[PDB]
């Protein structure tokens, strides 16, 4: 509810304009939260739309057309790098903060759901971390795994009122 | 309940429910004076019975055992519609095929008449009834002559059949309205073979209605208060069950005549698609009482102590 | 009534014999509820005594069930064979008060049964007394119990009895005035449809009138 608070607030000063071209921190801030929203096509006309002039003056928004090229490809093991390759200032670092647990949490949902059976290499590809996962799982989500092979197991886990509205309007 | 079910009774004024049960004078000498019955033939198609009138004729017909017995009925007719209101019993003696009301009949059904006219009673016979004891409900021969003999005269007339033996092996009631077609009039054009399998031999010389039985408020009260066996059988009646079967029937009599109006529209003057809709909304408003009967239950017995 | 005949016989008799009458009862089939025999001189004065562990023994009978005597064996007296059957029927009583669908885990753990085959011969032996009614379910392992006698009583589970009632009697009147509610308002819906149906026909002959010379 507090983030919705924020969302619709950045949505409607891109629109009012001087003359038709905000502020270059507004246009980057509406990319990065169409990338957190999953809505690519609208990302995709959004960079379409901001002039070329101030497209090449700010190098910021550049880099966040790189990353939104790899999510657009679905690319799990390749956004993961570029969302490193350049550097956020602290005014837009806390979005892709988020933008990247939300990309961690997508592909753990569709390997549950599209996988029976994943390589280790595979999988710590599209959850991002081949750090720690691959001894921890073992123990706490209770997914059997199997060394030299590596494989991964994935595992699955007032109506009156309605009513009397139907015969009102069927018997009238 | 204050004002929201103080109005929704009234004792002092008639329900919606009694309203049946007022004749008015004056509206059954215009409907009688008009005659509509004489340029249709298929007119009435509906026999609404009242519950005194269904308990006295079904007790008369068990009364007999193997033989037949007849009566009269009372009532009068509401557009489409023939109301019975009452029923009475005719001395009559009769075999287990054949009762004839030779001479102490004709003289009891005016005294009674006149008799009942003394206390209040504004209603006139509006039919005859007779039992046939093992062998069905239809129109026989010799009924279908009576049939037309009081139907050519007396032009309101409907012909109730009983059946006590059935209605005791079964369980439930056996009876049925039928109507007559005039002498040698209207000749319209797997289903004959049953047909005379279980109608005689005249079945297209004579037609069935459709019978449904009413009751007023405070006969309504007093069945359901007469027993504790008629509100447990409420709250678990579990209705879509008992007549699942029934319903699946008038789908399908239902896609027959939604097929027939699409016939008809894309070109007698009957208007299909209206009483096709008309029966689509019965039928599904049955559904959904019978749904909100089911809800009902598990709100007041499922969600009772978590 | 069979409870009522040792009711009698215990009116008067006090000490050894009293208690010999006790365990008459604990073994006489057909006796599962010891209501009327609880409020005796027994209770008035027989906590103290070396008879008072007959009258704890009574009183697991009537409110306690077998688990309850496995913590407290030591205190209890020995019960004969006869006694305990009487004690795993009640367990299975209770567990079906409280839920309707017995699990078999939880009646091997309770009563203390190793045998699954031996369990369900006690079940069934207590179905015979009539005590609980049911079926058993060997493929999911379930005791369906359709019915159940009602236990004891004491002078501290009456409140929830007016709890659990009193909370059924604002159900049904939850029920009453929706019914109503919704009553009211399909009446309102036809008389406003049925409105507007005899505006329109008055509408449309007021102007047919007026042209027809």
């Amino acid at each position: 509810f507090s983030f919705k608070k924020l969302l619709d607030q950045c949505e409607n000063q891109e629109l009012e304009a001087p003359g038709g071209i905000a502020t270059p921190p507004v246009y980057g801030q509406l990319l990065a939260l169409y990338l957190l929203h999953n809505d690519m096509n609208n990302a995709r006309y959004l960079w379409k739309r901001i002039p070329p002039a101030i497209k090449s003056a700010n190098s910021e928004l550049g880099g966040i057309w790189s990353v939104g090229q790899r999510i657009w490809q679905r690319d799990f093991p390749g956004i993961y790098t570029t969302i490193n390759a350049h550097q956020w200032s602290e005014t837009v670092q806390p979005i892709m903060e988020a933008l990247r647990d939300a990309t961690r949490r997508r592909a753990f949902a569709l390997v549950s759901q599209a996988y029976t059976s994943i390589i280790a290499d595979d999988f710590a590809a599209f959850v991002g971390l081949p750090v720690e996962e691959a001894v921890k799982g073992i123990l706490e989500q209770g997914w059997q795994a199997d060394s030299t092979t590596r494989m991964v197991l994935p595992r699955k886990p007032q109506q009156l009122a309605r009513l009397t509205d139907y015969v009102a309007f069927l018997e009238n | 309940a204050q004002k929201t079910w103080e109005l929704a009774n009234n004792m002092q004024e008639a329900q919606s429910i009694d309203e049946i049960y007022k004749y008015d004078k004056k509206q059954q000498q215009e409907i009688l004076a008009a005659k509509p019955w004489t340029k249709d033939h298929h007119y009435f198609k509906y026999c609404k019975i009242s519950a005194l009138a269904l308990l006295k004729m079904v007790m008369h017909a068990r009364s007999g055992g193997n033989l037949a017995v007849m009566g009269l009925m009372l009532g009068k007719v509401d557009g489409e519609t023939m109301i019975i209101m009452d029923s009475f019993a005719l001395p009559v003696e009769g075999t287990e095929t054949r009762v004839n009301a030779q001479a102490a009949a004709y003289e009891y059904m005016a005294a009674y008449i006149e008799n009942a006219k003394q206390v209040g009673r504004l209603e006139n016979a509006i039919g005859w009834y007779h039992s046939h004891p093992g062998y069905g409900c239809w129109l026989s021969g010799i009924n279908v002559s009576t049939q037309m003999l009081n139907q050519q005269f007396q032009e309101p007339f409907v012909a109730v059949v009983i059946d006590p033996t059935r209605t005791i092996s079964a369980g439930k009631v056996n009876l049925g309205a039928f109507r007559t077609y005039p002498k040698g009039y209207k000749p319209p054009d797997t289903i004959p073979l049953n047909k005379i399998e279980d109608f005689g031999v005249h079945c297209k010389q004579y037609y069935a209605l459709e019978v449904s039985y009413f009751k007023s408020s405070l006969d309504r009260k007093l069945l359901e208060l007469l027993w504790n066996k008629y509100w447990v059988n409420t709250l678990s009646s579990s209705s879509l069950l008992t007549n699942a079967d029934y319903t699946t029937g008038q789908v399908f009599d239902l896609s027959e005549k939604l097929e027939q109006s699409e016939a008809q529209l894309g070109r007698k003057s009957e208007d299909k698609l209206a009483k096709a809709t008309r029966d689509s909304c019965k039928t599904t408003i049955e559904a959904i009482h019978g749904l909100m009967s089911q809800v009902i239950k598990d709100k007041l017995f499922n969600q009772i102590n978590i | 009534n069979l409870l009522e005949q040792f009711i009698l016989l215990a009116k008067g008799t006090s000490g050894s014999a009293l208690t010999a009458l006790i365990s008459q009862v604990l073994e006489a089939p057909g006796v599962y509820v010891f209501g009327e025999l609880l409020e005796l001189a027994n209770v008035q004065e027989l906590a103290e005594g070396a008879n008072a562990a007959y009258l704890q023994l009574l009183n697991l009978f009537a409110y306690g069930t077998y688990p309850d005597y496995i913590a407290n064996k030591e205190s209890l007296p020995e019960l004969s064979t006869a006694q305990q059957n009487k004690l795993k029927h009640l367990t299975i009583v209770s567990l079906a008060s409280r839920m309707k669908c017995i699990p078999y885990s939880v009646l091997l753990k309770d009563l203390e049964m190793r045998n699954l085959r031996e369990l369900e011969d006690l079940i069934i032996e207590a179905v015979y007394t009539d005590i609980i009614q049911g079926k058993l379910d060997q493929r999911n392992q379930l005791l369906e119990v359709d019915f159940c006698i009602g236990r004891d009583i004491r002078k501290k589970d009456i409140n929830n009895i007016v709890k659990t009632l009193h909370e059924w009697c604002d159900g049904c009147e939850a029920v009453l005035l929706g019914i109503e509610q919704q009553v009211l308002r399909a009446n309102q819906y036809k008389e406003n449809h049925n409105r507007t149906q005899q505006q329109v026909e008055a509408e449309v002959t007021n102007i047919k009138k007026t042209l027809k010379a």
